[PDB]
């Protein structure tokens, strides 16, 4: 199901989800670290195409998860 | 507010939702921490801080403005009050020369795959990001079904993905 959840993750690029495959793709962004990454991706080149600033391969986020994980 | 689903997410207190925010726009918050801090490694530092601090009041966000609107100015305050809590009075992303080269690189890969893009994804793909428009107004334009526009945004997406895989 992971090019199940790519194209759901497409459409929340969008806003276009459904509320059912929203919480789908949620959950399994937790546990499967290239569904994330392939998020990352999107929006890292979703700036490009807007000429965004963009620095790859920088993951601020995982540290800001880690820091927010427990409470 | 451009990430409208994804807010409703967070304001009821999702942290994975959250963690898709901060990937979103990280470099964006950076760019701006960058401009306070002059030391790479101190601004990331700080916008780890800034995001933390940011999830700690979306009790206080009301949805009044959009979102990145919000957070870019929790993203000002923590650096100006980080420059305020050492004696500084406050007033782009510089990488290392390798990095800048594998930017401009994916930035060219980038291109040059929308450039080749059979049509249809091209025109659906920018009709969402330039036109702006719903799937559902891009249906009536392309004269095809919603679903079929957002089958073709994906694919048009991972055409791209599928260049950069390798560049990331």
């Amino acid at each position: 199901s992971r090019e199940a959840l790519q194209e759901t993750l497409s459409a929340v690029m969008d806003n276009e989800a459904d509320e059912l495959e929203l919480r789908r793709v949620l959950a399994a962004c937790g546990e499967d670290a290239e569904l994330r990454s392939t998020w990352s991706r999107y929006q890292l080149a979703r700036s490009v195409m807007h000429r965004e600033p963009t620095l790859p391969k920088l993951d601020i986020a995982a540290a800001v998860s880690a820091a927010l994980a427990d409470e | 507010e451009q990430d409208q689903q994804l807010v409703e997410r967070v304001q009821r207190g999702d942290k994975r939702a959250f963690d898709l925010l901060v990937l979103k726009y990280q470099h964006k918050i950076l760019g701006l921490i960058v401009r306070f801090v002059h030391d790479a490694q101190e601004a990331q530092d700080v916008a780890q801080e800034a995001f933390i601090k940011a999830y700690r009041a979306l009790g206080n966000f009301r949805g009044d403005s959009a979102f990145y609107t919000w957070l870019y100015r929790i993203a000002i305050n923590t650096a100006k009050n980080h420059l305020v809590a050492r004696g500084r009075r406050p007033p782009k992303d510089i990488e290392s020369p390798e990095r800048a080269m594998l930017r401009d690189e994916i930035e060219a890969t980038v291109h040059q795959t929308i450039q080749q893009l059979p049509e249809d994804l091209r025109t659906a793909l920018t009709l969402r990001e330039f036109e702006g428009l719903s799937y559902e107004d891009i249906a009536t334009v392309m004269q095809c079904p919603v679903g079929t526009v957002r089958s073709r945004i994906f694919r048009a997406r991972e055409a791209i993905d599928k260049a950069l895989q390798p560049l990331l």
